[PDB]
């Protein structure tokens, strides 16, 4: 992304507010630094020797660049071993974010249009010719040639066809054949988007529709890794790994996504927000976020003390008050690009009228 | 020429094609519009035609394969389901489908006879249970308003069997005795003595209902033009 | 007639002869393979394994590195090993307009023209009984037809009104049969408890499926529907190279295998002709496994192993390598009916010069 | 409104049994699958003999017919869907 920018800023929110707890309760003074990259960190094998490395926050605790992870850490069995863990302060579980929300004009290929755009052309200048070749003349020769067409009703008359009416009645059949083969087959080919967790027979081979992806080298990624029966979606998440949940955000606003894995209350927390993103009332993975913490030392104990003070008394539940609590042919969606483009014809056709009266 | 106030029947008859012809003038003017409107009530009607073959008395309960058991976010009404607490039909449901268990630990129950009156008054709206017990109960129910949906489609459609513990060495003779119940059709006498039961053009079945608001809107239309 | 035989020495590669290099290269141990000469994967007949089952079962093996597959007897015979690969079920079936005026209206055609004369000779009669309905009827009943706005006259005669009405009423309800077979002119099992694989009595020509023998798969079936192994029984077959000639040359319609290798036998086709239904959506979706002894301690550096080599790669890379991708899945608007059209339009435009030239 | 509705109905027409043996459609009735059977007959029994046909006899119980009067009655006025008998004496009748 950057080559080299990196300036100070201001950080807060929930884990930044829990380090002030944590710096209530005990005294420490601290530094806070941000990752370089966005990823959580896998065991990524190294270009030499045949070892297994991390990256992210564990690539620089382990190094020496980093003294302490503040992060909703997932406990598993490769982090365990390692270093060592605190009380888990979050209990939250995992969902599937959805979107719950005809190639009339601008869908539908336009090679017929304009077709039948310069067919009509044609035919109002050749009854034009036929008319001057007799066996307001052009006026209402494109009257009755656009009257025609208009298959509902307009007070005119009947021209002169001794020799043209084969050709008006041909005409007239010819489009009414069209608007009603376009009629049946757009009713022939306009006559399913919800996921409801993992253990679906519709997605165990899914294609080009189910749209399904999430964090690339997250610890929800090395979850779904350490499950081998769910190897196909392995592959399904491995082709669209997204790099920050910002990047999935803005693709499944756009449509371009139709499930993601991703934290329960947040998701209800961006409900709240937003409501276009909805999910459904499933959870699943309750598994415990805490800190990741270093080697044997007694200030990892008065860490541990002070993350069970702040279990024993109700300030996750002022946090949960102060930032999961507080919450803020159909004609809607689908024919809103219909609405525009009638208009913006209503307009062009207003438009032409007062060219139409201001030059005659 | 009364196309001064009276402009919105000459607009909104031009939809279904069978109007008065009233003379436009000789500017160009109106007939523009005239076939705007015309293309855009050809396309209606399209969209009209549309929605009535998208839109082809029939049951709300499919099965398993249901478009309401997964999420009741999609239909208006909401429903409710729950079996036994603490039995082998929660294990059943959890060894195929855990997020049915979970649908189903909010809405539990108590009683299977007490769930039957839950469903009789309306404190209930579905209740799993074997079907030939349900089957039985309906051949027997007061009111005749009991039909099984679904007897075995997408559902288990186990067996029962005498479970001996690991081990013991009557459990041969006992096979050779359900071998000689099945062999001869005692079990089936015993299964038809204990348990028994008893009890296109016509597609606008309601839509002569919407004939009937309709007629209703056009009478109480023609009672206000009426009386002003 | 005897059992005697020969070792003959053969070659082997594939997916599972790289999973057992790998894990020779890992766990490090001495590998003796040999082919089973029993039969097939595995079906118990009276107490008698046979297969790799009966190699294992029976102390005459240590583990199944090959591909096995898992059912209910299986996980309680042996202990198999985490699934590393979704190879589920399917179904192979076999898989081997002009216009809207001439093939679809040849014998009403002339019905229609013989009713049309009739009215406009009716017309003319009403017209001659009490202004261009002499001869010049065409062009007002075949505007009639359509309706679409063309007036030509005042209606003063009762008569004229109720055949212009009757006939207006058989132009909505010939629009309407019109459009109804439009509709009605534009896969095959979409279920197991499908009404064609129960009886095939659903349709005219007569079809037949079956399955393989000495496998689990004839188990996995006897274990939901028994019915199915008879209609299976009265549709034996011989092999799994039988059954691909008898699809090849159309002596069979169905067959009912693994999932994945048939995506493969899909993918290899030559044509990209013998197409599954679908991908293998409302299948059982089993997978494979690696079956040991029942007590043996190298189980958990093989579970291990197995897991180093999905959690990195490593598996991917080998089921992309050695799997196919040239044949796909799945492979309003036409070109041949607006194209008659069009002939026949040129054609109108030829009888329109030939009434201008004369 | 109506003539589309009429449309589409004629759109939604374009078999008079399924004509299963073994199809779990036909093996479990609705409300709208009536099918019967002579009260009590040797048929009855071999249907009884077998294990599938219990849900069948549970149906043929709700609508238990004395004679094959009865049954010919029945299958005459459209009621009927599905009615075991023999072979000869449908081919007699037809
Ligand atoms: C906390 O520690 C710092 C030294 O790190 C000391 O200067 C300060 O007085 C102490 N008191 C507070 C602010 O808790
Ligand atoms: C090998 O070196 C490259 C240098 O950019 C590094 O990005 C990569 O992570 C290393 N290992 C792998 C996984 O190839
Ligand atoms: C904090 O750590 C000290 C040792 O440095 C220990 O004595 C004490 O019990 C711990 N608890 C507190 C006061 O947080
Ligand atoms: C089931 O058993 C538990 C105790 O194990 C009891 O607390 C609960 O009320 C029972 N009811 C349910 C949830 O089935
Ligand atoms: C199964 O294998 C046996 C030999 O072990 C063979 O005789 C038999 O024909 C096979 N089963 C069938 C029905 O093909």
């Amino acid at each position: 992304g950057s080559p080299r920018h990196t300036v100070p800023q201001c950080c807060y929110g929930f884990c930044i507010d829990l380090l002030i707890k944590l710096a209530r309760t005990m005294n420490f003074t601290y530094e806070v630094h941000l990752v370089a990259d966005g990823k959580f960190g896998t065991q990524e094998r190294v270009n030499n020797s045949n070892k297994k490395e991390w990256n992210g926050m564990m690539g620089e605790l382990l190094s020496g660049q980093a003294d302490m992870i503040v992060a909703p850490l997932t406990i598993n069995n490769e982090r365990a071993q390692y270093i060592e863990f605190s009380k888990p302060f979050k209990y939250q579980g995992l969902t599937i974010l959805v979107k719950k929300e005809d190639s009339f004009m601008q869908p539908f290929q336009s090679t017929l249009w304009l077709l039948v755009g310069l067919s009509v052309h044609v035919v109002a200048v050749m009854l034009y010719l036929l008319d001057r070749f007799s066996p307001l003349t052009l006026s209402s020769a494109m009257w009755f040639s656009w009257g025609v067409l208009l298959n509902s009703g307009i007070g005119e008359g009947a021209p002169r066809s001794f020799s043209a009416r084969i050709l008006g009645m041909v005409w007239a059949g010819f489009a009414m054949i069209i608007v009603a083969s376009y009629t049946a087959n757009l009713a022939a080919f306009l006559v399913e988007e919800r996921i409801t967790g993992i253990n679906d027979p519709r997605l165990r081979n899914p294609s080009d529709k189910f749209i399904y992806a999430t964090v690339k080298q997250s610890s929800v990624d090395i979850y779904f890794r350490r499950q081998v029966e769910l190897s196909t979606m392995y592959r399904h998440m491995e082709k669209h790994n997204y790099e920050s949940a910002a990047e999935a955000i803005q693709a499944v606003r756009d449509n371009k996504l139709h499930a993601f894995i991703w934290d329960s209350a947040v998701l209800e927390f961006e409900a709240s927000q937003k409501c276009d993103l909805v999910t459904t009332g499933e959870l699943f993975f309750r598994s415990g976020f805490g800190i990741g913490m270093r080697k044997d030392s007694p200030w990892k104990q008065n860490v541990s003390l002070s993350i069970l003070k702040s279990h024993e008394n109700g300030f996750m539940e002022d946090l949960d008050k102060t930032w999961v609590r507080y919450q803020e042919t159909l004609t809607f969606e689908n024919m809103a690009g219909v609405f525009m483009l009638v208009a913006g014809g209503i307009v062009a056709g207003i438009f032409l009228i007062f060219i139409e009266i201001a030059y005659k | 020429s009364f196309t001064i106030g009276k402009a919105i029947w000459l607009l909104w008859g031009l939809v279904f094609n069978n109007s008065v012809p009233v003379q436009n003038p000789k500017g160009t003017t109106s007939k523009i519009m005239v076939s705007v409107w015309a293309f855009f009530a050809v396309i209606f009607l399209a969209s009209y035609t549309a929605n009535l073959a998208a839109f082809m008395f029939v049951d709300q309960v499919t099965g398993l394969s249901d478009k309401k058991f997964q999420r009741p976010h999609d239909y208006s009404p909401p429903f409710r389901f729950g079996t036994v607490p603490n039995g082998s039909t929660e294990r059943n449901i959890r060894n195929n489908y855990p997020y049915m268990h979970q649908y189903m630990t909010r809405f539990n129950q108590r009683g299977v006879e007490d769930a039957l009156v839950s469903l009789k008054t309306g404190k209930l709206d579905a209740f799993i249970y074997d079907a030939a017990v349900l089957n039985y109960k309906a051949g027997r129910d007061e009111g005749c308003k009991l039909v099984t949906i679904g007897s075995g489609y997408i559902f288990a459609t186990t067996g029962y069997g005498i479970a001996l513990q690991k081990g013991s060495p009557w459990k041969r003779q006992i096979d050779l005795a359900l071998l000689q119940f099945v062999g001869d059709g005692e079990m089936e006498e015993l299964e038809t003595l204990w348990l028994t039961g008893i009890c296109s053009s016509q597609l606008d079945i309601d839509n002569m209902a919407g004939v009937f608001y309709m007629l209703a809107a056009a009478m109480a239309l023609s009672l206000i033009t009426f009386i002003w | 007639s005897t059992n005697e035989g020969m070792n003959v020495k053969k070659c082997c590669k594939g997916f599972c002869i790289d999973i057992l290099k790998k894990l020779s290269r890992t766990v490090k141990f001495t590998y003796d393979l040999y082919l089973v000469t029993n039969g097939k994967h595995g079906k118990k007949v009276n107490n008698v394994w046979n297969g790799m089952i009966g190699e294992v079962v029976y102390q005459r093996a240590v583990m199944a590195v090959g591909s096995l597959t898992i059912n209910e007897e299986r996980s309680e015979v042996v202990d198999f090993s985490v699934p590393f690969v979704e190879t589920g079920i399917s179904v192979m079936v076999s898989r081997s307009p002009s216009a809207f005026l001439e093939p679809f209206s040849a014998s009403v055609w002339v019905m229609m023209f013989v009713m049309l004369l009739i009215v406009s000779a009716i017309a003319v009669f009403v017209f001659e009984y009490f202004s261009f309905t002499i001869g010049k009827a065409i062009w007002l009943l075949w505007g009639l037809v359509f309706n679409n706005s063309v007036p030509v006259q005042n209606p003063k005669g009762t008569t004229s009104k109720i055949m212009v009405s009757v006939w207006a009423f058989f132009a909505v309800i010939f629009l309407a049969s019109y459009t109804a077979n439009l509709a009605a002119f534009m896969d095959q099992v979409t279920g197991l408890s499908d009404k064609k694989f129960q009886r095939p009595h659903d349709y005219s020509p007569p079809f037949r499926f079956g399955t393989v023998p000495n496998g689990s798969t004839e188990r996995n079936i006897r274990n939901n529907y028994p019915y199915m192994h008879q209609y299976m029984t009265r549709f034996n077959q011989r092999g799994v190279e039988d059954a691909l000639v008898s699809l090849k040359t159309g002596k069979l319609d169905a067959f009912i295998y693994d999932a994945a290798v048939l995506n493969y036998k899909a993918g290899r086709d030559e044509g990209c002709k013998l197409v599954t239904i679908g991908s293998g959506y409302i299948f059982a979706t089993t997978g494979y496994g690696i079956a040991l002894q029942k007590g043996s301690p190298w189980k958990r550096q093989i579970d291990l192993a197995l897991l180093q080599f999905v959690g990195d790669g490593e598996m991917e890379e080998l089921e992309t390598l050695w799997l196919t991708g040239i044949c796909h899945n799945e492979k309003q608007l036409d070109i041949d009916n607006m194209a008659g059209v069009f002939y026949m339009l040129a054609a109108a435009m030829a009888l329109s010069l030939i009434t201008f030239i004369w």
